[PDB]
């Protein structure tokens, strides 16, 4: 049984302008097996109405998913993405940076 | 939903026997030709999945998914080939959908056609007898009875393995006061030189 | 569209 | 291979009857079709995988299991008005309708409306004429089964104890006498041509026989004749010397 | 120019939790057009596209029952495989099937494929020629001797050389506005610091289709490789994609380095430097 740990990328759809509403994408890829728990965060807190894509894989048999949610970017709000997996011994949190 | 030219379309021994068929579904990916004899169980002879011809021995099948054509033609047609050909296709985990059928009826080789109407008394008792019209050519047909309880049976191709004789033989009887062996077939088009008794 | 042929148990 | 039983049977109302259809090909797909003389075959159910079956065109009144991968038994229930037909089972390898469809051997069925309209056959071999033996080097021996019901009949010739095939043709359609009411009688025919050297050999035996399927040990009877037991009815003849 | 159609099936056994998870999807190029999920309420092959919706309930009905039969294959496979490798019912397991076709700019068959894989591992795959198979274990060889002996290769090649292309073309024109487009990149640079005598330039590229792209760096027209970083292409949500590539450089000397960007949207490659 193979195990590949996931590759998180946490980013915005459009380049972020403060106040003008945007989408916040978490893109996990390169993982195995299927079971993956993904939550987006604001002020280190659980975002409710997150949407997500349907499971597909790539040429290495590894899966990828997209979890996006509409939001309105600011200074004070520290947005993020947790991910737990059979490979992670604790949910890996990844705060948003708009440079990265 | 898979309409066939239901027949009987009939051919002599050696002449070519083409059957056509078409289907009402663009998601059809599998197409077959099963052959079923009277009261028997169907058997595959041509499966074709891709377009173009695909022959095998005496049978050739062709597919065109544009026009939705499927065919089967039988070059060198034996009398083993007689009885009903079933066109059927599928390919969407929906089961399979058969055609009406087409009775392909091969007319055998009657190379010494000496027509005749004999008579055959009972071995149990006497009388109660039948009139066998037999040894006649393929292109003759028997027809059903003039009288009410006269019981004419249809023709019957009949082989003998080693001798290679192949008769036609229709049987007809009745429980009648005076059953006549000429007027049993006064309801047909019997051949002329028919050697009565 | 999906196949209805060439798929079978292992 | 694939096999289904019985080839012939019926049952009365207020009772079911199940038909077995087992295959050992290790095929996933399995289908029951019914073919009505008149129509082509119509689908009843099919069964892609174990524990799964799926509706056909006329499944209302029919039932099926699929517990093991081999057996796929069609229960015909006390439900339909026109069970009477010929029921073919079949398995295919692959997905449903994707592949071969290795068929079974069918099973004829009949509405046995009442016990009282059930007659077995009367058999009578007719001896070949001298007119034919003179024209040819041959002898045509003719059997009549007359006055049976229901239409469930095999028919073989037995020469000295040789079920022979060549020389014979039986008859695709058995003949009805009065074609009108649902209640009726049947009457079959078959020819056995042979050489006069074999026929006219006067200690040479010929027997036509009809394996009539009728009432079972399962059934009742309140009449002053014989229950149509699933039996054989045979007439015969030996040759004459000339 | 060139195109393809693909299906991706993912079946995962969940023992004690009941029926296995089954998830099928369908792509043209990099545009998801159909999907199925067990745990979704529909139990029907839905559309992810608008141009696929065109077709009414003849297309969907069949395409659904096709995909049910796909799951029911895996239901058993999962059983047979647990048998084969001699695994316990305790542990959950995963199969993945992938088949589809290819065409050039002339819209005519290049290549077809059928890959299959237990527990994230190649098991069997229909080879390039579509006539012979290829097995990873002996476990797979068994299945090969089944899939050969029952002429699966026949039925499958005809799908990939036939049906697939007749439909890929159909889908191409049917949703031509989206599928036949090309959206350009939007390549800009954001200068970002790291150490008192060091700088990190990010050559962004946004809002492009298809995913295909090639961004790289060049110090004085020399193909710079190391001391960079290149993230795997994001799906934007948009429908388009994004991709940046970084470069950590000795500071002050910023505008020696160039960003060479290849894409089939742009006439011919782009070269940028810091402003
Ligand atoms: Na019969």
């Amino acid at each position: 049984m193979i195990q590949r740990t996931p590759k998180i990328q946490v980013y915005s759809r459009h380049p972020a302008e403060n106040g003008k509403s945007n989408f916040l994408n978490c893109y996990v890829s390169g993982f195995h097996p299927s079971d993956i728990e993904v939550d987006l965060l604001k002020n280190g807190e659980r975002i409710e109405k997150v949407e997500h894509s349907d499971l597909s894989f790539s040429k290495d048999w590894s899966f990828y998913l997209l979890y996006y949610t509409e939001f309105t970017p600011t200074e004070k709000d520290e947005y993020a993405c947790r991910v737990n997996h059979v490979t992670l011994s604790q949910p890996k949190i990844v705060k948003w940076d708009r440079d990265m | 939903e898979v309409e066939q030219n239901s027949g009987p379309l009939s051919v002599p021994e050696g002449a070519i026997a083409s059957l056509n068929c078409t289907y009402s579904d663009r998601g059809s990916q599998s197409f077959f030709w099963y052959r079923q004899y009277s009261g028997k169980s169907p058997e595959l002879i041509m499966s074709i999945y891709s377009n173009g011809d695909k022959e095998d021995g005496r049978f050739t099948a062709q597919l065109n998914k544009a026009s939705q054509y499927v065919s089967l033609l039988i070059r060198d047609s034996q009398p083993s080939d007689s009885a009903t050909y079933l066109c059927a296709g599928g390919g969407g985990a929906d089961g399979l959908t058969f055609g009406k059928g087409t009775h392909l009826i091969i007319q055998p080789y009657i190379q010494n056609p000496d027509p005749a109407v004999y008579q055959l008394r009972d071995s149990k008792s006497s009388d109660k007898s039948v009139c066998l019209f037999t040894d006649f050519d393929s292109q003759t047909n028997v027809s059903q009875s003039k009288d009410s309880d006269v019981y004419i049976t249809d023709k019957c191709v009949l082989d003998m393995r080693s001798m290679d004789f192949k008769s036609n033989s229709a049987v007809a009887w009745s429980n009648k006061s005076d059953f006549a062996c000429a007027n049993a077939f006064n309801n047909s088009i019997i051949p002329e030189d028919t050697f009565f008794p | 569209e999906l196949a209805g042929i060439g798929i079978l148990t292992v | 291979g694939i096999t289904q039983s019985p080839k012939y049977l019926f049952r009365k109302e207020g009772q079911n009857v199940t038909l077995s259809c087992e295959q050992n090909l290790n095929h996933d797909a399995m289908y029951w079709y019914r073919q009505d003389p008149g129509q082509g075959l119509r689908l009843i159910y099919y069964s892609q995988i174990v524990n799964d079956f799926q509706k056909g065109d006329i499944a209302e009144g029919y039932s099926v299991s699929r517990e093991k991968k081999e057996s796929f038994p069609l229960t015909v229930t006390s439900a339909q008005k026109n069970p009477t037909a010929f029921y073919l089972c079949a398995s295919s390898q692959g997905l449903a309708g994707a592949g071969e469809l290795f068929f079974g051997e069918g099973s004829r069925l009949t509405v046995l409306e009442d016990l009282k309209n059930v007659f077995p056959p009367e058999v009578a071999v007719f001896e070949p004429s001298e007119a034919e033996i003179s024209h040819t080097q041959k002898a045509t021996l003719v059997c009549l089964a007359t006055g049976f019901y229901p239409d469930h009949v095999e028919l073989s010739w037995w020469v000295n104890g040789k079920e022979v095939h060549s020389g014979v043709c039986t008859d695709p359609q058995p003949l009805k006498e009065q074609p009108a009411l649902n209640d009726s009688r049947y009457c079959l025919s078959s020819r056995l041509r042979v050489s006069a050297t074999f026929w006219q050999n006067p200690r040479n035996h010929f027997r036509c026989q009809v394996q009539f399927y009728g009432l079972s040990e399962n059934d009742e009877w309140t009449q002053d004749r014989a229950k149509p037991v699933t039996q054989i009815v045979s007439a015969e003849a030996w040759g004459r010397a000339d | 120019g060139s195109h393809s159609m693909r299906y991706f099936f993912t079946s995962v056994s969940r023992p004690g939790r009941g029926e296995p998870r089954f998830i099928a999807v369908g792509y043209v190029d990099d545009t998801q057009f159909v999907r199925f999920d067990s745990d979704a309420a529909s139990q029907r092959m839905e559309p992810r596209a608008p141009w696929i919706e065109q077709e009414g309930p003849e297309y969907w009905d069949g395409e659904t029952r096709k995909v049910k039969a796909h799951s029911q294959t895996h239901r058993v496979d999962l059983g047979t495989l647990r048998g084969y490798y001699n695994q316990s019912e305790a542990g959950s397991h995963t199969v993945q099937r992938m088949y589809g076709c290819d065409v050039g700019s002339d819209w005519r068959f290049l290549r077809g494929y059928h890959q299959y894989a237990y527990d994230g591992k190649d098991y069997i795959a229909l080879k390039e020629d579509l006539r012979s198979w290829t097995a990873a274990d002996m476990a797979a060889q068994t299945t090969k001797h089944k899939w050969e002996a029952a002429h699966v290769a026949e039925q499958l090649r005809a799908y990939l050389e036939g049906t697939c292309v007749e439909w890929l073309r159909r889908y191409l024109e049917n949703g031509k506005e989206t599928l036949q487009r090309t959206d350009a990149p939007k390549t800009h640079m954001t200068h970002h610091a790291v150490s008192d005598h060091e700088a990190t330039l990010r050559c962004w590229a946004l809002s492009f289709y298809p995913a295909e792209i090639t961004l790289t760096w060049q110090r004085d027209g020399e193909d710079q490789t190391q001391d960079t970083e290149l993230v795997e292409t994001r799906p934007a949500g948009d429908g388009t994609f994004q991709k940046w590539v970084a470069v950590v450089v000795p500071s002050g000397q910023e505008q020696r380095y160039t960003c060479h960007v290849q894409h089939e949207g742009l006439p011919k490659p782009l070269t940028l430097r810091w402003e």
